[PDB]
């Protein structure tokens, strides 16, 4: 069993999107009114679930063939690939990362979405990746496009992916969002603008790979992420 | 002062969090392993039970779109962080209330005791953590049992909180669903009877 | 019969890329090496057709339904419209405007795109406007996504569609691209690279129109397009 | 000095402009009305001919994605601006060469003559623009022919050429194509015997 | 035997010298005048020669005594030495590094060099050395002069040494000239200005190195050389 | 978008190129050991062959300082990186044009077949880099031999070549030097007949 | 982004509003014509009702310097734009709460149906616009009427409304006042029952 060994640095949490936001309106009703409180690290906080025995299925993060339905999803074909590391430039191995993301023309492939931009039969949109002993992840998809939604009345979430990491502990899980370069739509989004720190902002940006790229194939685009950074404990109840 | 690289912020989980980590509950076809809420098959250790809960907005309407993560440890108070299909126990499952199930369900044990950092019991517990669109930055919290109220009375964690009245908001109450013992533990998100939610 | 009362302001040579432009390599053995030579402006060059006639289906314009075979095309569905004007700001009334265009996933519908990704059923790629009184013009259509192509080892062209405009002569036709505001290949390609100026690029880049968009359904860029200054002749052969 | 708004750039037109203007060419369905290569229907006015040729690249090959823009007079030496399908003649018409078809044609009649500016008559012509992938700014010439030495030598277009060997690279040679007269206009764009090219 | 299992980063055309670059005289006639024409990495392009077994002799890399004729030869004593690394900052193990240079004066050992500055008895002027596991390489002779050529009147090449790394495949290989930091003869060269970007020239000065030098002895230049990066295929034939 | 530390420029291999790549061409004493202009030894496999030819400059004249690497698979169409002056067979090899020698040799076997990266036969070919003097960075072509039309038609490089004419350039001639099999294959780097060079 | 001229920002009307848009509930000289209360003269054609409410502040208390303006179909689903004392019926008035009055009343007729942009009916209603000292920028919100029971259930608009109790604050109720029929409309500006807002 898992042993109590490890502190994580505490979050920034005028880094991190604030919970009452409100451009961005379920905020409203859904953030809490009293103050969080602190307590400290435990064995409870610092272990977390290690995947390296999950059986991955062999398409399981090349989203253009797990869904197959006889054919190739249409939209941009692109591998999207980086690392995740900790605060400390360390990098995390045999971590999981998920993510889900819409179509081709913004449709999400779930019962409540009823843009009418259609369904793709060939993409179904989910990946799983464990990280190497490097940290390194990679999937294959075909880039996602804006949707409209009910926030104000013509709001576009810009094109996106949803990332969901573990890391080493629940001390460190992540969600999050990934952006594309250049996208205009990125800086008028009120759940983007959640983010108060403009340079908060530029880490979830993906940025366009060349070099990761397959000639007469497909783009590459390279996302890293960092996780709350992981130390040894230290001069502890003396 | 020292800087380190920052870290990776948050953004919310989004109205259909279930298509990538709820495969089920969203109706989508499964693959052949996924992480659910059955944290312990019928024959593991320890006094089965079931929980059950429902979670609320600051409006009291229900969220149901939520998603939430458990970490626990298995009835002796020992963390199982090697997660396998096969093992009896794990430590960590994932559940979701959805249109059609207001209500989130999770099958396990009860888990025992574990000490925090100077050496000191905690009340038995549960860490969850909840996810929804709506909430930019998840939220912690911790499900105590209504049964353990003299463990839950020395506990060093639920009395950092510091008014009486809050620390029940962490407290499930007992009760009965065919035969088979569950506890009842509602989320109130905002407002009256505030959930207790942490920083750690 | 048509008559010659009009000049046209010069082309500068300068702005306009040049035919030699090696980098773009299929330039190199279809640039002329002798001098252009300049002619005075006569009534063969000054006058042109007028299609105020030509007979347009009624989903000329709009590529979302042109092509119909069961559904709607896969992929971000966007407005492109805007105003055709002279360099003295006229508008140009009742003029051709023909584009065409791959599909969501950079494939023509041409024999000789063996491009892999798919084609698309409900997808043509080809429309034609007449502007309007003021010189407007407006199409519906689905983003295109960048194609490979063979030049260089790893080029692809950003995504774009591809413009014809007549105006009121053969001295103002012209046929030339539009690229999407903040699509990172734009810096990068050879074509684009064609032009010197990087002003001149500029004029090439539809602007994210979200004042055009319609709400819960579509985004729309806006391109205008400037053709040759009009004027009257004056003091001519005395 | 003054300014205007600059002109927009120009691009190439790609080797897929078949797609977006010849839409028969390219084999794929085409719209009711379609701008294409026959200017003059039988029962029009003057001449009948038939033009055809080839683009060649510098190095002797031949432009096999070319497409090629015609302007010219009737027989009577007026253009007919007002484009209409109905029309027995149309001033204005679209040719390619393709890669089943190497070689472009049209269908019209002998233009009449037409006076320059200062009044003085130019040769009958054809006013030609050409496009293709490689060419980022298309071309402009004009087809002249074989059988109108007297006007060729008067024109004050041709004598604009400094070279008279230059001259004859704008003079479509004369020929039959199962007795129907036609002429051969075959374009160099590069290299020895190079096509004149125009600006204005 | 050698395996296809890398692909190598494409090369910037526009950052290493074009091929026709008409003030460096011997360039225009022999630089083509056709497109190169580009073709995919096959098991061709990806492997190379691995010259680990190359039997070298023990003074291959010291210009100071392999060419020796009872003395020492006269001129500045230097080591030259640096790393090689590809554009992944990875090292390049074992790869053969080859350099060869003039003497003090300028005067090349070779038939066809007839400048007057004169031989010197005791150098030679070639030298290998196989880089070791860190990518580390380090040469000692003596320091280059400058020599006149006939390109324009009063051509001056800037001291100089030609040097031709192996790198793991045929697409890495690379020949080319280090200069010395500071010499004025270096921005008037037209061979160094065939390279047009003036950051790619700095990519070319070794800079001097007192670190390195062995005090009262001989000075050290630190001459880093980068070849296109490599990484694992991935997603290819799917 | 993501820079990587940029590839050191490539400089001219300039005149002298023989004194350190080519020792005994520019007849300086060599070393024990040289990447020479033999690659197979009298008894390694296969069909032995003698290469030979000469290359051009732009205005026809003889580059007689130029400097060639090649690269080619065994008989048996493997890579042999392993350099060792002890084995009957090297993959790798070095040749040069010199003031005395204006043609350059190479004594090697004939390549079997080697797949690209998608599975398909290349025809047998020997890869080559040259170097020189005005040239500022290296070219590289592909030597394919006239006695395999049939796998040089069905090469999927040599098809990469838009026009036919441009295929021929790079087709070796069979002949007999002293009644060994040889081919000749000429390089023009400039002009008419220009050979085909790669990027990639 | 295309960038338009912004619009010019809004500012609260002040506690004088009533002075400058309710002369008469202002206890000021009036004009010949005023824009107020009473959108149906007696003779027009429909069913004739009186609108009477009251508007709340966070706390409960009565807002009375509120100002309000409306806007209807008239009994066939018309809106009638052209303004004119002379008409039977008129689409828009005005009202106000005052310190004498903590009620507004209209005088006016059960508007007719309207379809929306798809064409899907929308139940009656009227549009209002709340302005008031203390409101920087004024609220919309729809008056709707709680005999119409089956047409509310299928409104497109109160359908975007997710909460079904929220729904219940656009929903006036039916009752008489002096033998005519009422239909009283309270506006919570914030607080327990907030009125549901729009934006458009
Ligand atoms: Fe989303
Ligand atoms: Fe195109
Ligand atoms: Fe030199
Ligand atoms: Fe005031």
């Amino acid at each position: 069993p898992a042993q109590d060994n490890s502190r994580f640095v505490i979050r920034d949490r005028n880094w991190h999107p604030k919970a009452l936001t409100p451009d961005y309106k379920t905020s409203i009703a859904r953030s809490p009114r009293q103050a969080l409180v602190s307590i400290p690290q435990s064995i409870s906080e610092t272990t977390g679930p290690n995947f390296s025995h999950l059986g991955f299925g062999a398409h399981d993060h090349d989203l253009l063939l797990n869904f197959n339905n006889g054919g190739l999803p249409i939209g941009e074909r692109i591998i999207v690939a980086g690392r995740v590391v900790d605060q400390y430039g360390k990098p995390v191995p045999n971590t999981l990362v998920e993510m889900w993301q819409a179509n081709a023309g913004g449709r999400c492939r779930h019962k409540n979405d009823r843009y009418l931009a259609p369904l793709d039969p060939n993409f179904g949109g989910v990946g799983r990746c464990l990280t190497d002993s490097d940290g390194y992840y990679s999937f294959r998809t075909i880039k996602p496009g804006p949707y409209p939604w009910r926030n104000g009345p013509n709001d576009w979430r810009p094109a996106h992916i949803h990332f969901g990491i573990s890391g080493p502990s629940i001390a460190t899980k992540l969600i999050t969002q990934l952006y594309f370069e250049g996208d205009p739509l990125i800086p008028m989004c009120p759940i983007v603008k959640s983010i108060a720190n403009p340079e908060a902002v530029q880490q979830l940006i993906a940025k366009l790979d060349m070099n990761n790229a397959n000639p007469m194939d497909c783009l590459a685009y390279r996302f890293d992420i960092v996780l709350r950074g992981q130390r040894k404990t230290h001069f502890e109840n003396c | 002062p020292i800087e380190l690289l920052p870290e990776t912020p948050s953004q919310t989980a989004g109205p259909y969090v279930h298509i990538g980590l709820a495969l089920e509950a969203a109706g989508n076809p499964t693959r052949d392993q996924e992480i659910w809420n059955r944290l312990a098959k019928p024959d593991a250790p320890g006094e089965h039970i079931l929980l059950l809960g429902q979670v609320y907005d600051g409006n009291g309407h229900l969220v149901r779109d939520s998603f939430l993560e458990v970490w626990q440890a298995d009835a002796n108070g020992e963390y199982q962080d090697a997660y396998n299909l096969e093992n009896a126990f794990n430590s960590f499952g994932r559940t979701a209330t959805t249109f059609d199930a207001g209500e989130w369900t999770l099958h396990t044990v009860k888990p025992g005791v574990v000490n925090n950092a100077a050496g000191v019991p905690m009340a038995p517990h549960i860490n969850i953590s909840l996810f929804a669109r709506g909430i930019n930055i998840h939220l912690h919290t911790r499900l105590y049992f209504d049964d353990e109220a003299q463990a839950n009375a020395k506990c060093p964690v639920l009395n950092l909180i510091e008014q009486p009245q809050r620390r029940e908001t962490l407290i499930a109450k007992r009760c009965e669903v065919d035969g088979k013992t569950a506890y009842r533990f509602d989320i109130r998100i905002q407002g009256e009877g505030e959930t207790v939610f942490f920083d750690f």
